[PDB]
Order: structure tokens, then sequence, then C-alpha cells
């Protein structure tokens, strides 16, 4: 119907809401996969309840997320089109960042490269568009940039006197606090005895610390400065009000957790890590001239950010304007490991990514020997690419199966040429908001079919 | 004769209607109007000749429904109706009563008809469909269906054989019919009225479609309209209950529920 005719961009109840819902997680068209899920989901249903009872949730529509899993991935692995270049040196419209805006889109390609996330499964992840901030600060001229992998805040450290630079630091991040915290017996009395209870709190706490030999002290929550104190007389240097947002975030950048009751960790795993902590200071009137911390090598790398400049503030957040058109085309770029072939040359091959590649290594069940068996009836939905444009002029079941053959050299059927074209050149292929189109679907689907 | 809200009704005319009154007396006065089988009853339907117009005997229960309803209804006309805001419910363009001593009409009896617009139109309609929403009982007609004529589909059969239902509506016009449902039934609701059903006539190719909402006049009535005849058996369905049935609020949500699946 309309999601047949998707190699072009010129077009159940719960799971159109849900499909809507996904669907400004990311923009794109409402009706090809409304209209895929009601074929899929059509042959699903008819496995749960009203005849034949199937065991209808565990095991398939497991199988349904792994391919999902494998659609992004894989999918975005065949990028050869002719990218954006054109496109994009045409988007320099809109504003005055003229002339010094390409050190800006030449770095954010490189630190959006510095990212293939493969982090919560068997799943090469990409935490795109949710894994950096980049800052300025307004003075001067704009055009002295200087780029740093890694943070630098204004958050001045615990205590002035403590680590004017820090290296190699290892931390001990906790949401809660350093202060007798809550224990079962409720109970407040004798002022001197218990604040006493809490400096041997914070002192054995402090013993277990240098015992995990922190660098850094932060948390969450607080921290008597009786700690403070028994800290920086060790060094472990300390900072204040901690936000917890990069404290999770690097946290996890690190190997250091967050052992919330180290009672619990007799041992490290708990404790962070990065490279150093540096400052920097201005110098001048108009209190811009301020100083502020590197914090650099942090033990992630899929991070950045820059020293940027400027005096004025509307062409200022203009730029910022310029830099967020960078963030849409990175993302949108980035959905495709830019492009794929169109015409049906690239898709052929594609959705044949599962087929020839757990068929020639076999090694096959990735996706299963239901996917030998099953594979015959449903993933033909993944096979919809060619039942959409071979079967108007050449071929239905023949380049599929020739082509997960794999040649490798990836032209296919002239629909409209009868000789050689892609539509790439013939600028006519949806634009990929498309893509998550495929991995939102099983999480709510698994449900509603209880 | 005897018309019921002479004034009220000439409103109603130009109004939501934009009835031209030279044009009704038209309809109904210069050709003899041709009668359509109706229900099992026992109670008359009939059709202009130009089959812009539907006249149906009501019971005299019915015909003080509608007195009562009147002034509502106005009221909503004056929202929304056709030339108003566009409603869903049935226009009433006349209620009349004859009954005449006279050998034709049988003497000393009450005749009472209500004239109104009529959803199909003269020129043709492929499929029909009576969306009730209501959970199964008559959600299918054994005998329509027999017609080789259009056949008058029911839930089940919307639900099973147009099943997907294929009704799509652009998105602009959903937005613009489910909320001119969701004030009809509301409406509807309020005057406690209840066992109304939407009537759907389909075209083919680009679809046009034609709907409405029927059997308006029937409420606060628990004893009516016993079943009749056997009911098949061999599948769970209806059961020997419900001593308590849905109400007429409940009856609203479901109503609108249901129709929003219909269309696309």
């Amino acid at each position: 119907s309309s999601f047949q005719s998707t190699v072009d961009s010129d077009s159940k109840e719960y799971l159109i809401s849900d499909t809507g819902g996904q669907q400004l997680s990311i923009s794109d068209a409402f009706i090809k996969e409304s209209l895929f899920n009601r074929r899929v989901e059509e042959k699903s249903k008819e496995l749960p309840f009203t005849p034949l009872g199937w065991h209808h949730n565990n095991l398939e529509l497991l199988r349904e997320e792994n391919g999902e899993k494998q659609a992004m991935e894989r999918l975005l692995s065949a990028n050869h089109n002719h990218m954006m270049a054109l496109l994009q040196q045409l988007l320099h419209s809109d504003s005055l960042s003229s002339s010094w805006r390409d050190i800006i889109v030449s770095l954010v390609c490189q630190v959006v490269q510095t990212v293939r996330p493969d982090v919560k499964n068997q799943d090469d992840d990409m935490d795109i568009r949710q894994f950096v901030h980049i800052k300025k600060i307004p003075g001067g001229k704009k055009f002295d940039s200087v780029v740093v992998n890694g943070f630098v805040c204004t958050k001045n450290i615990a205590h002035k006197k403590m680590s004017s630079c820090i290296k190699n630091p290892k931390i001990l991040l906790l949401k809660c606090s350093i202060e007798y915290l809550y224990r079962e017996e409720t109970k407040f009395t004798c002022i001197d005895p218990i604040v006493l209870q809490e400096r041997e709190f914070l002192k054995n706490y402090v013993q277990r610390i240098v015992d995990v030999r922190p660098t850094l002290v932060l948390v969450e929550k607080t921290v008597s400065r009786i700690a403070q104190d028994m800290l920086l007389e060790h060094g472990i240097t300390l900072v204040i009000n901690v936000k917890s947002q990069v404290l999770e975030r690097i946290s996890r950048m690190t190997q250091g957790d967050l052992v919330m009751s180290m009672d619990q960790l007799l041992t490290k795993p708990h404790l962070g890590t990065c490279h150093k902590f540096y400052m920097q200071i201005f110098q001048l009137p108009n209190e811009q001239t301020k100083t502020l911390m590197f914090f650099e090598g942090c033990p992630q790398h899929l991070g950045c950010t820059i020293k940027l400049r400027g005096g004025s503030d509307y062409e200022l957040a203009r730029v910022k304007e310029i830099l967020i058109f960078m963030i849409c085309v990175a993302y949108h770029s980035q959905l495709e490991i830019s492009f794929l072939m169109d015409e049906f040359a690239m898709p052929p091959t594609l959705m044949q990514n599962p087929s020839f590649h757990s068929l020639i290594e076999g090694r096959g069940h990735e996706g299963a020997v239901q996917e030998q068996y099953g594979g015959g009836s449903i993933p033909w939905d993944p096979d919809i690419p060619p039942e959409s444009l071979p079967c108007d002029d050449s071929s239905l079941l023949e380049l599929r199966i020739v082509f997960e053959k794999g040649e490798q050299e990836n032209k296919n059927l002239p629909q409209a040429v009868a000789s050689v074209k892609h539509q790439e050149h013939s600028t006519t292929a949806c634009p990929a908001g498309l893509p998550c189109a495929f991995f939102a679907p099983v999480p709510e689907s698994l449900l509603p079919l209880p | 004769c005897r018309l019921y809200y002479a004034g009220e009704f000439h409103k109603m005319r130009e109004v939501i209607l934009d009835s031209s009154e030279e044009d009704f007396i038209r309809s109904l006065s210069h050709s003899s109007p041709w009668q359509a089988r109706g229900g099992k009853s026992g109670a008359a339907f009939y059709a202009t000749e130009d089959d812009r117009f539907i006249l149906k005997q009501m019971p005299r229960l019915e015909v003080q429904s509608f007195l009562d309803f009147a002034p509502h209804y106005f009221n909503y006309i004056t929202n929304a109706v056709q030339q108003k805001r566009p409603t869903a419910l049935a226009k009433i363009l006349g209620v009349y009563r004859i009954g005449y001593k006279n050998s034709q009409n049988n003497t000393e009896k009450k005749l009472d008809l209500l004239v109104m617009e009529n959803l199909f139109y003269g020129r043709k309609m492929a499929q029909v469909f009576d969306l009730k929403g209501s959970l199964r009982n008559r959600n299918v007609k054994t005998d329509t269906g027999k017609e080789s004529c259009d056949v008058v589909l029911l839930d089940e059969n919307l639900l099973k054989m147009v099943r997907d239902n294929p009704l799509y509506i652009r998105s602009h016009s959903k937005a613009v019919l489910r909320t001119s449902i969701h004030s009809d039934s509301h409406f509807l609701s309020s005057h406690l009225i209840i066992d109304y059903s939407l009537l759907v006539g389909r075209d083919d190719t680009s679809n046009e479609l034609v709907v409405g909402i029927i059997d308006y006049i029937r409420t606060f009535t628990w004893d009516k309209k016993l079943e009749m005849v056997v009911k098949s058996t061999g599948i769970l369905g209806g059961q020997g209950k419900m001593p308590t049935v849905v109400s007429p609020e409940l009856y609203r949500t479901r109503f609108c529920e249901a129709m929003d699946k219909y269309f696309l």
C-alpha cells in the first residue's frame, strides 16, 4: 500500500497510539510502520488467544527485539550514496557564523566519530544526542575556540586549599552522604556522644575510604566537614553539593560504582577514575575573568567540550543555532553509521544482511532455526523492500535470493531506467527518521497480548 | 392533520438544514413518496421520490419524547448542527400526526410520523453498516445479507468482514469527526438516550463515506422489546444476564471509543 511504497519520501489501537508516541520520540512517517506492524502483529495476534491459545509471549517477540537490534546496528552499516556533503555545504546559510564554523563542524564530526557504544547488551549502543555539552564564554571576539576531550566546569573545589590540580584521580561516589545515615533505631539523645558517633561514622568510613584510596571525594547527598578534614589531611580532595548528573555519567564512564551501603563494598569496585583536574585563570575587569577547571581524560573518550568566546549575545546564540543545525545533521547522518543505496540496491543485501551473514556463517541461529523455518514466513516482512520495487519491474524472489548470495557489488534493478540508476541521484527516498521505526515496536507490543 | 411545533421545525429546516421550505414541500407533495420495507414492523417507513427525505412512523411515546428533547435539540443545533456546526445527529424536519375519520385513513386512529433527512442519499451506497458499539449480542445480521441487495452489516460483521476496517479518513477529517462525535454522544447522554447506532455508508474507490447517528428516540425504557427467537449456541456469547445493563453515560463512552477505531 503506502508501506511498500518505501523507496521514496513522497507519502492496533494501542499500537498506533504508541506509534505516534515514539513517532515524536523521533519525528517521521506514521503510515509505513502502521501498516508493517499491522501485518506482523496480525500474524502475532493470530498466535495468542482466540484460537490456539499459544505461548505467544516468550521466545518470539524476543526474536523480534533481536531482529530490531540487528536492524539498527546492521542497517546502519551500508552507506554509499554521494552523501549530504552537497546538501550540507548548501545548509551553510541562515546566519553570521561565516568563515569560522568549519572548525566547529569538522570537529563535532571528530567527536561524534569518537562514538560507537556497545554498552548495555550484545548491542552496538548509540546514545547520540545524550552524551555531551559544549560551552562558550561571552567575551572578546569569538574566533579562539580550543577543544578538550573531557569536562570543564566552574565548580570550585570543596576546599580552595585542596588539590590545585589532581591527576589520575580515583574517587568515591555515592548518592547518599558522609553523615551518620538512617540506622534502624532512630534515636537522638546526649548531643555530644552522638556527634561523636557521627565523628566515628565519618572516621571509620575514612579508614575504608583511604583503603579505597580515592583522589577526589564527592557526594550527592552531604558530608560532615569533619570527614572533609579527615581526607584533606589525607589529601583526598573533595567537591560540594555535587551534581548527580555527571556523577552517574562519569562514574559509569569509569569503573567506579556507587555502592550505597559500603558495608557492602569490602573491596574496590566503587572507585572511579580519570586523568587530571587542572584549573586555568583569567585576568581582567568585567567579571568574565573567571577561573575554570579542566577535567580531562575521563575514563570514556566519547565526550568533549570547547573553550569558545564571543563579544555579543544575539550572534552568539545564532552560532548556537548553527551548532544545533549540526546537532540535527549529526544524529540524522548517524542513524546510518549516512544513507543507503536507493532504488532497492543496498536494501536487497540489507534485508539480507541477516540472510547472507547468518547463512554463510551458519552460525546462523542469530536469526533462528525458525528463521530457517519461521524465517520463511515472517522475516519476509523485512523482505518487503524487494516486494516493493522489483516485482514492479524485475524480480520477486530472484534478486532477493541471488543477492543474499553475496555479490557485494550492489547495483540493482532499473525500475525507471531499464539500465542503471539509484534513487540517490534521483533524489527520491524517505529521509532517516524512519529507521527507529523498527526498534520501538516489541517492547510496547509484547504486553498488549497478555 | 396536526403539526407539532410548526415554528420550531420551520426554524430547524432553515437553520440546520438550510432546506428551502418550497423544496421541502415539493419533495413530499409533488411526487408520491415511495415506501421502503422497514424492519419487521408494523410501522411504515417511507422515502420521498427524490430520496432526500425519509418519513418514518413513530409511536405516541416517541413523539412525546421528541417534544421533550426539542428545546435541547434546538439549542444543540445553534451551537452546532448541520448548518451550524455539523452534527451527526438526525435532522428533524417535521413531526406530524394524521388521524382521519375518512375511509382512507383509519377512523379515529392516530398515525404519527417524523420527517427527517436520509443519511444515505438517493444516488447509491455500496455497503452499509449499523454500528452500535455494544458488546457482542446482535452484532450480526443473519437474515439480512440474504438480500443480494445492500445488507445492513453490523458490528461483528464490520469487525470481521470489513475487518481491519478500511475506513481511512484523512487525519484532518478524523479530528473533526471525532470531536463532533464526542459532543453528540455527550448531548445524547444528557438526555438519557441510548441504543442508538451509527449508520455508515460506503462508496468505493477514492471512497466517500456517509455517517450519522440514528435511532435517537428511545430513553428511560428499561422494559422494552423483549428478545425474540432462539439464540444460536455453540459459542460463548451473550449471557442470561444482565439484570444490570449498560447505562446511558456508559453507552456514550463505548460508542465513541468503538467509533474511534472505525475511522483511521
